[PDB]
Order: structure tokens, then sequence, then C-alpha cells
């Protein structure tokens, strides 16, 4: 074949799924923003957070698209934007064999309707993203920390958090305890400043301002 | 009209005796909460030519397993399943009711991302 | 742009109301949560490190704020009630294994290039 | 045009309180609001069109061993990238941080013509091609 | 009044008359691979990588030197133009020695990440490579001329901004050098500059030659002090020590370069 | 260290199959750990001419994701058409 | 295509009723489950007597690092700190300086041989095979600073190794 | 070779050595301090000068796809040796 | 091994022979795993009825791989969204029938047997050729090319310095791992570094339902119904 | 009656430390999530790496 390392690309599943990417923007004009079908045959839904619990329970719901398994749940940091998190959904239709992507922005200081009651499988997603991150969830049946130690400071995956942390762990053998003290590395992470200053791809050549 | 399947595979799904006026009913119920909905929304249209499509679709056809085969959603105790699914959505989009416009324009720069 | 949905709190007033509960609820059980962990320090300076604690956060003029700190709070209470945290947690309130940094110019001058 | 119980909460934002990070890393820290200079060994230009966010340096010793150069600074790594300065100067207050910005410098339009190497009269004829 | 218009890539721009490809295709974003064309050295048409296809014209032209007019559409990324700078890009590796692990461009060359993004993928030169001998111009800057790509801007930059004219190229052909023929050392306090505008690692520094590599080190900008023009320098800090002081761009005071004392 | 003929017998039937012929430890039918030097095969684009690298760049050919509906009758559409549903398998339908 | 695995439905005549109660009474499945455990009593066991038998490796084995040496004598490493660059863990650190005779090594070349993930990606980002992981995986020690490996202790492993890291990318260097 | 420093202890191929008043000695007490003696700076010397009646030469170091990449030196400056980057062999044209 | 843009490095010459010996025996091995707990009372007893999960409970869940294929769900990523050439390979999935701890295990079980046809197909059927992209701009050039060629060493040079910048996107593939659905949100910003690589975790959905299976059976049933979870505790932890 | 199920006792910050590093580099991690699917873990990145490159392995 005249592309032997070239992925195949294929136009009847991006027809399918721009055509689906219409439909559920007509049917509910009122959260569903921007729509967009990847070069990869992915979509995606941008909705406003509001519509957060009505537009997933459409997709999991609807006759026509049954997206009844939430593949994972997370959020993207962007300092940036106003609302620098970028929460994130990823929907499976065991039906019609497909997968869909919704996703919301969120700043610091606003909580959104947790998605446990349309999405049981969200739950333990939703800790993380608060744990990770900061975004506190309403509605949500047992939110507080999952992954960090017990009385961590901070959101780790936050832009603004250092890699290593502020606090490191030793065994303070005058208090018989392991206690916790600040950072010191022996030796510091080595920042690699790796990125050409020559253009890599003109269609991504974002216009100038 | 086809034999009573012993079991539906799935694991909590039982087997339904009277399938046929189970789907009959609950459609028509589809259609009667889609009433509720005014005209101009899509919810209303699509919703109406999905079931209406499915509710002459059931009535014709008197065996479960041309139905199963024709409707193309698996085994028929799916059907009646996904079917009250419909009905929660419609009655759930009845109060949320998303045909009016965009509560709101996100920011400039809340989407496009090149960094 | 000057108006933004809230967490639990319309204003500075019901967010104040729910951090006095707060505090109740961290009052209390600080005799029971020494007597639970074998705390090496007695209650009395216990009770001012939640004190203190609830001292340093007060230059917050945010209702929303306010909110993530009170809610923040809780799940603090809670790990500490259902013995979540052990007594290294506990005791990492109490910065007690750090030598105190001086706060003076002069000394600082003497240690290090800190500013 | 969001009728969430909305109310009026003109005061700044102040999340500072609430990122966890320790008191001596929020004031005595002076972070720097800068477009990076193109690295002059090359001549590409794709590195100077994001703003830049770094901290202040601090001390950086050697070890009693082999000898790396150890630090006490987590905020010594930490470098943001921002898309305008606004942006950019909007994230550090409202993670109440000092800081100091330094305008973009855009390099000057110059006229440039072959014709002027073999010029007549002026002086930047040149000698050699 | 006197603007023209041109369209880059499709894209209208208006240009001031007089104005090269190149600048045009910069007002947009776009910016043309180069190595002869600096921009504050003259234009000379050696480099051959700033060709490009416009719209309609048989002949590609070269983006460093052809003033635009009238109702042009330069194609950047045309196909005739990326198989143009793969070509030019294949001549000049053709004779390029395998110096990468030891020579002191390698991270920041201009021919490593062109060749990355505007070149091919491998080589069809199964040739012998040429070899020049090193010259010595002083002990300040490392001179391995067998890497030199020809491009005169050590040339341009000594008989313009420097004033002195010593450095230049002697004989034709593929055996023609850049260098100064009758051996003498390039002394200016300006000599230290040429190791920048070198697009390769022909010219480096012999006091920091191959002691950091450039994905290391963290550059901290400053201002130097050891004259009184206060140019803008960016200091390049690793593991608490100071290997380079490189200059900034002010276009005030200090352009593009610093003195010897400064760096 | 192929064991007696009075315990292969007992072997075999306290376990209920021929246990000589399928063994566990490998004895001599592995490869030997010295083979002779291969030869790799070259990939599609190792030629000498019309392999520009402009007509095989997976990387450029990746427009940005096109959108369909941006803020700023027609029949139903679902995302893909229903999967068929799955066949009893042929070589062992129940285990 | 899909298999049901447990849909088996036992038969009720009189013969198979009474197999399974005489499976249940007359414990057979247990003693099915005993017979074949007394099958692998008299089987050989597979152990291997450690040390005096060593297991099985491959010559892409990856396991102490090493510097080589061309067979002149001189060291490989150039110190163009592409291992260093492309560690993941970055427990590669480089310093390298203008030597006293022209080429130039380096001056501190220092692994740390517990931030290593023993990846490999050193091997291969090296342009001259200076810096290769060897057969050895028996360099066990008692403290930790033993295992901060500098310049000098991975220069002695090359030339402790040097007989056997030879032959290994002897044979593998066609597929690399 | 190794030479040892005043305060008896071998000095590496790097120049390192441990001051007198150097603190940092007490961890060679007991132990030994891990030197190479192959020193390549000097090993590199006893191997001889090639010379080959060609302007250019191409030096692999040995090995082919075992040895360093291929570069070419160019033996024109009959005032010295051409010695390869890599791997520091030298070559001389004879009297051109 | 597996990197992006195909593998490392060709197979050693003579590992297709012992991976055919190793298949040859292992429809044995299998049979002495299964004979000794398929049919045991005891093994039946701790297992069967325990852990029992619902179908439309196992979907909502967010229950993936065996879950779903112990519970009567017919789904398997390697039929539905064939990757790599798994549409070229012929397999059974297991389906279950009961959803308890005994179905699953046997699904497992299956499971192994059926990967043995896989690895004979893919014996059978290895075809030739070379083992990485036929870019250097992607995959890193061949060593005997990188010593020898100057584009060859650039992009060696570059490609294990810098990377290969990747277009700005984000990205949801997910694999058929055997566990689960594994699979990673992967969002670039088209430099060489991701800028987000969430992770989805087969297990991390399979222990949030921990307590809805737990209901009711005894604390000595808890081992059991972990057992059949499959939770490795380096992907729930991530 | 209830499992709650305290995890994150080794929650290495993977997905942290994946973005300090490049594509390659990122690599070895995904063999150590799951200690036991390796090639399976190295598929599944290589496919998002490869799907975002736009480029697919040889067919070996
Ligand atoms: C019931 C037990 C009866 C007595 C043991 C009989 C026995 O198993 O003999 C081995 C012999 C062979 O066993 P195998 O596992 O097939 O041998 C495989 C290899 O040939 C094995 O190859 P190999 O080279 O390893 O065989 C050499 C081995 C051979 O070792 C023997 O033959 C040991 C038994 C005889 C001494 O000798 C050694 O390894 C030397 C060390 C001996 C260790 C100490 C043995 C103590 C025996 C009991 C002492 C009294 C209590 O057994 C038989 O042939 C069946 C005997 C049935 C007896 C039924 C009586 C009623
Ligand atoms: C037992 C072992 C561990 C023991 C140690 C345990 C230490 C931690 C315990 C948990 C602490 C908790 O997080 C604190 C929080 O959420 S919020 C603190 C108060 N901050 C505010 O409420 C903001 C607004 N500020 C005000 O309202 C005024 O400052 C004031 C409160 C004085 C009332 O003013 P009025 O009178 O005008
Ligand atoms: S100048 Fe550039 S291409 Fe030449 S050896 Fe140095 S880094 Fe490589
Ligand atoms: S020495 Fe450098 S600046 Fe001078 S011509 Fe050669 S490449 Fe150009
Ligand atoms: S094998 Fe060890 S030293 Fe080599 S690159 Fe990997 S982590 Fe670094
Ligand atoms: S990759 Fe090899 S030559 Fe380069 S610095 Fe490391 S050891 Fe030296
Ligand atoms: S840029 Fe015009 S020729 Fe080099
Ligand atoms: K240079
Ligand atoms: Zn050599």
């Amino acid at each position: 074949d005249t592309r032997p390392t070239i992925r195949p690309r294929n136009d009847v599943v991006h027809k399918q799924l721009s055509a689906f990417g219409q439909y559920v923007a007509e049917i509910l004009p009122k959260y569903v923003q921007q729509v967009q079908v990847s070069c990869f045959n992915e979509l995606e839904i941008f909705i406003h957070p509001d519509g957060v619990i009505p537009v997933l329970t459409f997709l999991r719901d609807h006759t026509n698209a049954q997206f009844k398994s939430l593949a994972d749940l997370t959020a993207v940091d962007v300092p940036t934007r106003q609302n620098r998190f970028e929460i994130v959904y990823n929907l499976l239709s065991l039906r019609f064999n497909s997968q869909i992507r919704v996703k919301t922005y969120t700043d610091e200081l606003t909580p959104i309707e947790s998605s446990v009651t349309v999405y049981k499988a969200a739950n333990w997603y939703e800790r993380e993203i608060w744990d990770m991150f900061g975004v506190f969830f309403a509605n949500h049946p047992d939110l507080r920390r999952i992954l960090t130690g017990y009385g961590f400071e901070g959101h780790p995956f936050r832009k603004d958090f250092p890699l290593s942390g502020y606090v490191e762990l030793r065994y303070d053998d005058e208090v018989k305890r392991v206690v916790a003290e600040p950072v010191e590395l022996a030796q510091e992470f080595r920042k690699f400043d790796l990125n050409s200053p020559w253009e890599a791809f003109p269609a991504y050549r974002q216009p100038p301002e | 009209a086809g034999l009573l399947k012993k079991t539906t595979g799935l694991v909590g799904l039982a087997v339904c005796e009277t399938p046929h006026e189970r789907l009959k009913i609950l459609y028509t119920k589809i259609l009667d909460v889609l009433g509720q909905i005014p005209k101009n929304a899509a919810y209303r249209k699509y919703t109406e030519q999905i079931t209406n499509e499915k509710l002459g679709m059931v009535k014709a056809e008197p065996d479960v397993k041309k139905l199963e085969e024709q409707l193309q959603g698996g085994q028929i105790e799916e059907v009646i399943l996904q079917a009250e699914n419909e009905l929660s959505l419609a009655r759930k989009m009845l109060r949320w009711k998303p045909w009016e416009p965009l509560v709101e324009e996100p920011p400039a720069n809340q989407w496009k991302w090149p960094i | 742009g000057t108006s933004v949905k809230p967490i639990f709190s319309r204003d500075m007033n019901e967010a104040k109301r729910r951090v006095r509960e707060l505090y109740r609820a961290w009052y209390r059980e600080v005799p029971n949560t020494v007597h639970l962990f074998q705390l090496d320090i007695s209650v009395k300076q216990g009770r001012d490190k939640v004190r203190e604690m609830f001292m340093k956060n007060a230059h917050v003029t945010d209702p929303r704020v306010v909110d993530l700190l009170v809610i923040k709070g809780k799940m603090e209470l809670e790990e500490t009630i259902n013995v979540w945290k052990q007594r290294t947690h506990i005791m990492r309130f109490f910065h007690e294994t750090e030598a105190p940094r001086p706060t003076d110019f002069l000394s600082k001058f003497y240690v290090g290039h800190d500013p | 045009t969001q009728d969430t119980q909305l109310i009026a909460v003109d005061e700044k934002l102040d999340i500072t309180t609430l990122t966890g990070v320790p008191e001596e890393h929020i004031k005595t820290r002076k972070v720097r609001i800068f477009v990076p200079a193109r690295n002059n060994m090359q001549s590409g230009v794709n590195n100077t069109k994001k703003w830049k966010m770094e901290f202040d340096t601090r001390e950086r010793w050697e070890n009693p061993l082999m000898g790396w150069s150890s630090t006490a600074d987590p905020l010594s790594n930490l470098v943001l990238t921002f898309s305008t300065k606004e942006d950019a100067v909007a994230f550090a207050e409202k993670n109440g941080w000092s800081f100091d910005v330094e305008e973009r410098k855009v390099p000057k339009p110059k006229s440039k013509s072959y014709g002027a190497n073999f010029s007549w009269n002026k002086r930047t004829r040149v000698s050699t091609k | 009044s006197n603007l023209i218009e041109v369209f880059v890539d499709g894209q209208s721009v208006m240009v001031e008359p007089g104005t090269t490809v190149l600048q045009a295709c910069e007002k947009v974003g776009m910016q043309i691979p180069r190595f002869c064309y600096h921009e504050r050295l003259s234009v000379a048409g050696n480099c051959r990588m700033c060709l490009v296809e416009i719209e309609k014209a048989p002949k590609v032209v070269a983006a460093c030197a052809m003033p635009v007019m009238k109702g042009w559409n330069i194609l950047t990324n045309s196909e005739k133009s990326k198989k143009a700078r793969e070509g030019v890009m294949e001549f000049l590796l053709a004779n390029h020695p395998l110096d990468c692990p030891i020579c002191d461009q390698g991270g920041e060359c201009d021919l490593q990440d062109q060749s990355m993004m505007f070149g091919s993928d491998r080589s069809r030169f199964l040739e012998g490579k040429r070899a020049v001998e090193d010259k010595n111009i002083g002990p300040l800057v490392k001179t391995i001329m067998t890497r030199c790509i020809q491009c005169t801007r050590c040339i341009r930059f000594a008989s313009e901004i420097a004033g002195v004219d010593d450095l230049g190229t002697t004989g034709r052909g593929n055996d023609m050098q850049v260098g100064t023929y009758i051996e003498k050392m390039f002394m200016s306090e300006l000599s230290g500059n040429i190791i920048d505008i070198c697009p390769v690692g022909a010219l480096t520094s012999k006091p920091y030659a191959f002691t950091a590599r450039p994905w290391e080190t963290r550059k901290t900008e400053s201002i130097d002090v050891m004259d009184a023009v206060g140019s803008n320098i960016v200091v390049s800090t690793r593991t608490g020590e100071v290997m380079r002081i490189l200059p900034r761009m002010h276009e005030d005071i200090n352009e593009e370069w610093i003195s010897d004392k400064t760096r | 260290a192929s064991a007696t003929r009075v315990i292969q017998l007992l072997r075999n039937w306290a376990s209920g199959r021929d246990l000589q012929a399928k063994l566990q430890l490998r004895y001599q039918e592995i490869s030997k750990r010295t083979q002779p030097p291969p030869k790799l095969p070259v990939g599609p684009s190792h030629k000498l001419s019309n392999n520009y690298y402009c007509t095989r760049d997976g990387r450029r050919e990746a427009m940005p994701p096109s959108i369909v509906m941006s803020s700023q009758e027609k029949k139903a559409v679902t995302p893909a058409p229903p999967i068929k549903r799955w066949e009893l398998s042929k070589d062992q339908p129940y285990l | 295509t899909y298999k049901f695995v447990n849909m088996r439905e036992p038969s009720m005549d009189m013969k198979s009723v009474t197999d399974r109660a005489a499976q249940t009474l007359l414990w057979t499945e247990l003693v099915r489950g005993l017979g074949m455990t007394l099958s692998y009593l008299f089987r050989e066991p597979a152990t291997i007597n450690y040390p005096f038998e060593k297991g099985p490796l491959s010559p892409r084995f990856r396991g102490e690092h090493a510097l080589r040496r061309y067979p002149s004598g001189e060291e490989r490493c150039i110190a163009c700190k592409l291992c260093e660059a492309v560690c993941p863990a970055q427990a590669i650190t480089i310093e390298a300086e203008p030597r006293a005779d022209g080429s130039r090594r380096t001056t501190r070349y220092d692994i740390d041989m517990t931030k290593c993930i023993y990846c490999g990606f050193c091997q291969e980002a090296c342009p001259v095979d200076a810096i290769v992981e060897g057969p050895n995986f028996e360099f066990s020690t008692e403290t930790h600073e033993e295992l901060l490996y500098n310049k000098e202790k991975l220069l002695n492993n090359g030339d402790k190794w040097e007989a056997e890291i030879a032959a290994n990318i002897q044979a593998d260097y066609l597929y690399r | 070779g190794v030479r040892t420093s005043p305060t008896g202890e071998k000095v590496t191929h790097t120049g390192q050595a441990y001051d007198d008043g150097d603190y940092r000695r007490v961890r060679f007490s007991d132990r030994q301090k891990e030197v190479n003696e192959n020193f390549a700076i000097d090993l590199i010397a006893e191997q001889p000068v090639s010379e080959v009646g060609s302007r250019v030469i191409s030096c692999d170091g040995g090995g082919g796809a075992l040895g360093h990449p291929r570069v070419y030196i160019n033996l024109d400056k009959e005032t010295k040796t051409g010695t390869c980057g890599y791997c520091g062999l030298q070559f001389r044209q004879p009297h051109h | 091994y597996i990197r992006p843009g195909g593998v490392h490095q060709d197979l050693p010459l003579g590992l297709l022979d012992d991976i055919y010996e190793f298949s040859k025996n292992f429809s044995f091995r299998i049979d002495e795993l299964e004979e000794m707990l398929t049919n045991n009372r005891i093994w039946r007893n701790r297992t069967v009825d325990i852990g029992v999960v619902t179908a439309e409970d196992a979907l909502n869940y967010g229950f993936s791989g065996v879950m779903l294929r112990g519970s009567g769900i017919q789904w398997d990523l390697r039929k539905t969204q064939p990757y790599d050439v798994y549409d070229q390979v012929e397999f059974d999935v297991p389906i279950g029938s009961r959803g308890d701890c005994y179905d699953r295990y046997l699904c497992r079980v299956e499971e192994m047997r059926q990967s043995l046809r896989i690895i004979s197909q893919c014996l059978n059927k290895m075809p030739p050729g070379e083992i990485k992209v036929d870019d250097a701009k992607v995959s890193p050039p061949k060593r005997a090319e990188m010593k020898t060629s100057m584009e060859s060493l650039i992009h060696h040079f570059k490609l294990y310095t810098e990377g290969y910048q990747v277009p700005p996107g984000a990205t949801y593939t997910a694999i058929e791992a055997p566990k689960g659905e594994f699979g990673v949100y992967l969002v670039s910003d088209g430099s060489s570094r991701p800028y987000r690589c969430k992770i989805k975790a087969p297990g991390f959905a399979h222990l949030a339902g921990l307590d809805k299976m737990s209901k009711g059976h005894m604390l000595a049933d808890v081992v059991a119904i972990i057992g059949t979870q499959d939770i490795v505790f380096g992907e729930v932890d991530r | 009656r209830k499992c709650d199920p305290h995890i994150g006792l080794l929650h290495r910050g993977t997905e942290k430390l994946i973005e300090y590093k490049t594509y390659l580099q990122a690599l070895p991690y995904f063999d150590r999530l799951d200690y036991v699917s390796m090639m399976c873990n190295e598929q599944a990145y290589s496919l998002a790496v490869e799907k975002l490159l736009n480029i697919q392995p040889p067919p070996r």
C-alpha cells in the first residue's frame, strides 16, 4: 500500500460520528456548546457545567445512544484558562459499539453535580478528582481523600504543585514515631527544557494575536 | 410465537413470558409523555420517530424471535428494559428541558487546546 | 463577573455559622481523641491547637472559600474519629522534630540567603 | 444569565488557603512573568510565544557524598506556561504570590534589500559574497 | 498607502513594499527555514533553504531575497517547497561530519533541528565524505571547520558588525573553505559573537567547550555589569554553577550581541 | 535429574493421563543457546529513489479536530449500526 | 464467537443420580484430587541447585552497568550525555571537561544504582556502546552507599566483565 | 600509572585527591578508595601513529558496527597529526 | 519491549521453537490446575453463588473485562473493537452464566485455554519484515545506520534527547487487558512530553464495587470476592 | 455490612511523573502499573501514542 507507515483513516466512522454529533447537539442545545470529531475518529461533546447530569442521563438512557458504561472520569489542569480544571467524561456504548467524550470546565471554587446518580462507577472516580485536583462535587455520598495520605495538604496533580512535594517522611528516634519534615532532596530534579524552537506541525499553527 | 426461553443469559434480567403486551403498553406510555413535550423540541420528533417505528413494529410481528432479530436489540427482555429507560429519560427530560437555548456561552479560551 | 454560585453558604453569616459547630465538633472529641490514640500530649494543648488552626484561617473573607475549609475540616474530623489517622498523622500537627526557625532578620542573615 | 442562587462575590479570589502551600513559600517568593528569549545559539522562534511563570532560585549546595546539587526549595523546578500576560498575572495573586512582569520583546521589523549589497554610492556595498 | 497586499498561504497580509518573502511569511507566523539569512547581517542567498513556491509560478524563489509585489500567494507548505527543502538539506547533510555526540552544537544545532522538521529520515549518499583541516583564530573560538556549511554568516558578521576584514572564503567548488588563509587571530571586542551566529558547531566557545549540554542548563535572564552599556544577557546555570553567558535580545541596548569581556 | 517404568505406570495412573509424552521439564527439545547470526530485513522505505519523506510523513497529516456544530425529516442517527448478535462457537459450544 | 462455559444440566435418569450420589457419599472428586497430588509426588522436581546451578539467561540480559573501552585501551565514552538525557529515572549524572591530551571524556560519571530502573535505555542511546548493562546480577551489598556507583567503580566493572560483555554484544549487535 | 598524593592516597585519572585537611576522608578508613589503574589518558599514547598515503582517512574504531560512528580526518597539516575525536587514534601522511 | 511504532528489536533466533514447545504441553498443565478444583466439592462451595452481580449492576458500576463476560454480558474488546491484528486470529470468548465467583474463575481458565489457540495462530502466521515503523522521526534508526549516515545519527540524537513531538490532541485508547479494559486518556500539547496521562484502571471500578458484592456474604468469603476481583495493587493505586 | 477498601497505600505519583518525562521515557511506567500485564500495558500506551502520531507499526 502507498501508506505502509501512515495509520489508515476511516471515513465511514467519521461520517457516522459526525452525524451523531449533530444529533446530540440538536437534542440538548441547552448545554451542548460545541462538538468535534478528531482526526482519529473520536467524538468530543463540550457541555456547560450545569448540563453534567442531564447530558449524561440522555446518553445513558436514550434508545439511540445507550452509553451505559463510564470508562473513566478525569480532569486536565490548565492554569492559563479562567476555569483551570476541565472535567472529562468517557462513556462506552455496548449496544452500538462506540465511545463518546463529554467534557466540562470548572474553576477552583465551584461544585459540580456528582454523576453518582447516573453512573455509580463515578463514585470512586469523583474522590480521585477531588483528591488530586481539588474540584468539589455536591451531592456526593462519601466525598473524601482516596489516594493521598491522611492529613495531606494541597492537591498533587495541580500544575502549580511541585513534583517533589512540600514534605518528606522520616522515622525520628527521639519521638519513636515516623515524622514529617520539609523536603530536602539529596539530588535536585534536573529539569530539562527540550522543546525545539522550530515549529513542529504547521496544521496546528495558532494564528497570531 | 417462540418457545419460552429458559433464561436470558444475563444475570438479573428475568425472562418476560408476556413481552408483546409489555412493549405495546410502554410504547404507548412513551408517546403519552412525549405529548407533554411541545413540538419544537428535537427530542419529541426523534423519540416519536424511534418509538413509532418500534410500536408499529412490535404489533406487526407476533413471533418473539423475528421481533428480536428485526428489532436489532438483542434479547427481548433488553428491549422492555431499555424502553423503560426511555420512559424515565423522557420524564426527567421534562424537568430539565433542554429545548431552551444555551444557558451561557463559555469563556473565549475555555476550549481551543493548543496551549 | 462579580457573581458566582456558592458552595453551601450564601454569605459570610451562614459560612461563619458552619465554622462554629465545626469548632464544636472539634472541641468535644479532643479528650476522646487523646484517649483513643494514646496521645503523649495532654488534653489542654490539644484544644488550643484546634483553636490555633481555626485561628490562622481568619483572613478569609469569601463565602465560597470558607465552605471549602469547612468541608475539608469535616473530613479531617472524620479521619480522626474513625481511627483513619494514626499517632504519626495526629502528631504531624504538632511540629515537634523540626527546629524552630528564627524570625529576626539578623539570625536569617547568619544562617543563609533565605529572604 | 444563570439563576443558581447567585451572590455578590466581588472580593478577589484567594484560593491560597486551599492549595496547601506552607506559609514560607507563599510570601517570600517572588515569581517572574516573562516571555522567554530565543536561545541565541539557534534561530528559531517557536519557544518565545508563551508566557512563563517561574520562582526565584534558592540555595543549592553540594552533598557530602559524591556531591550532586542538593536543594531544599520545592518551588525550584516549577515552571508554568500561560498564553497571555493577563492570564499569567492573574494566576499569581490568585495563588497569592508577589510578582514582577517583563513585557514581551518583539523583534522590530527591519527593512532588508538584496540590491543594497551592491550600492553605487552608499557604504553598505559589501566587499565579499 | 504604499502597503501592498500579499497572500501568505492564502491569508491576506499587509506588507510594506520592498518587504522580503521571508518577513511576509513571518507576519502570519510561519518561519521559513534558513541558514545564511541572519536578520542583523546582510542577505546572501547561499542558504538555499529559504526556497519557497510562489503560486502559479514555475520556479521556486528564495524567500530570503525576493521582494514581494501585488497579489502573491506564498505557498509555504506546498509540495514543491517541501521537496525543495528535503533536497537542499540532503546536500547539506551529505558532507557533514558525524560529530553530533562530540559537537557542542548538539541539542541546539539548527542543522539538527531543521533536519527533524524539514528533512528526510535517512540518507542515500553512499560516498566518502570530505574533511577539512582545522584553523586557529585565537584562544576563544573553537574551530572545527569540517562541520561548516559555508553559510558565510561569520564572514558577513566580521565585515559588517565587527569592521575587521579577516574572515573570508578561499577556493571554489566543494573544496572552498571559509577562514583567514594566512594564520591570524580574529580578535575584536565582538569576536565571540561569531559563535552565536554560526548555525553549526563549526565555531564554538573554547572556554565552555564540551562542559555541558543545552537541554540540561537552566537559563536565567540578567544584566551584564562588566561595562556601562548594561547589555542584557542570559546566564545559563546547571547544578549551581555558571557555564555560559549568552546574549539576550533588546533591539535597543545590545541588539543581539555582547562583548567578549561580557561573555 | 526419565524414571523407572514402575513409577511411570504409577505416576501415569495416579494422574489419569500419559505424562511421559508431554513433560513439565525441558530436556533437549529446546533451541540451542548459540544460534547463527541473523540477517534482519529492511523496511519498505529503504529505497534509493521515489522515497521522499513528504509522501510518507504520518505526523504532518493530522488535521485539527474538525468541528461539526458550534454555538458561536432528518432521521434519527445512531453512533454506529447496532452490533450483530454473537453466534455460538462451533469447536466447543457448551463447555 | 462465544461459548457457554457453565450450561451443563445433569441427567435425571436412575443411572446419573446414583453416580452423583455415589460421588457425594463415596468422595470421588476428592479422591481424584488426592490421586493427582500423588502423581506429582513421584515426578521430577524442577529446583535448580543454587548457587551451584545458576539460572538460564540470554545475551540481552540487563544487570550491573559498566563502561567499556576500545581495544586500544582508551574509554568509549565521549560524554555526549545521551544516556543521561534519556535515563527515565535520572539516575545518571555526567560532568565533562577538556582532557589534558585533547579529546575529552567525563570527569564525573555517576550511576545511582538505587535509582536505576535497569530499563537499558542508556545502552541503546549510547552511540559508541560505552555504557552497557553487564551480565552480573549478584552485586547485592550491605550498605546503601555501596550501590551509588561513580566513574571509578563503573570503569572497574568494565575492566572486570569485559570478557563477557564483549561476547554478548558480539552475539546481539546484529539484532539491534 | 597512578600517582600517590602527599597525604598518602591514590589520585584518580581525573586528578581527584582529597586534601590533607579535608574531613571527607574518614570514609576511606578501613575501606579502599576505588580507583582504576588503566589510565585511558596514558594507554592511548602507546598507540602507534598510523601512516597512510591519502589526504583524508576514515576511522570507525574497528569492528564496524561495534565501533564509534565513522568520521573522516583531514591529514593535511604536516606540522601535527590528525586524531579521531571518538577513539583518539592518530594518523599522519608520510611526508605527504 | 512494546514501544510506540512497533517493538524494540526482533526476536532472537530460535525463540518461536521454544514458544511452540512450551505451548505444546501447556494444555496438560491447564488440565492439571482445573481438574483438582472445577469438580472439587470444597472449591465450588467456596465460590459458587458468592459475589453474584447482576447484568445492569455490572454495567453501571464500570465493571469491564471478565466481570461483564462472567455475568452474561457478551463484551470483549478483542472482538468488538479489534486492535493490532486481532481481527485475523480466531478465538472464543467464554461468556459466563451465573455470574458468581465460580463462573468467573471458569471464564479465566477458559480464557487461558483460548489464548493457546491465539498463540498457535500467531506462531503459524508470523510474517517477515521489520519490527519498527520505517520512519526515523518516530522510531530510532538501526545501530548499523546510526554509525554510518548523517540523517540517522541526527535522528537518533534528537529522538533519544528530545523525543518525537506528537500532534496536539487528546485520545482514549483501551485494550482487553488480562484483567479488564486498561486504557489511557493521553493529552498532548505539541511538545515532546505528555500534558496529562490519565490511566484507566480496570481494578478501580472493580474495587469500587467490592462493597456491593460483599453484601451479606460471610467475612471468610471476602477473600473469595476479591480473588475473583483480580485487583493488582499497582493499578488501582497507580 | 459495608466494605470500605482504603486504597492509596501504594500511590506512587505515576500520573504526575509521566508529565515530566518524554513519551519514550514514560514507557517503563506502564510496565510498573500492573506487575503481571506487561506487554498488554505497553500495547495500550503504544496504541495511544501511535494514534496521535497517525502512524501504524509494521505487520511483523
Ligand atoms: S553542528 Fe549540528 S549536525 Fe554538525 S555535529 Fe554538531 S550538532 Fe551534529
Ligand atoms: S564557520 Fe560557521 S558562520 Fe562561518 S561560514 Fe561556516 S557555518 Fe557559516
Ligand atoms: S538502565 Fe538505569 S541508568 Fe540506564 S537509562 Fe535506564 S534507568 Fe538510566
Ligand atoms: S551515552 Fe555513552 S558516550 Fe554518551 S555520555 Fe553516556 S556513556 Fe558517554
Ligand atoms: S535563507 Fe535565503 S538562501 Fe539561506
Ligand atoms: K554555533
Ligand atoms: Zn576513532
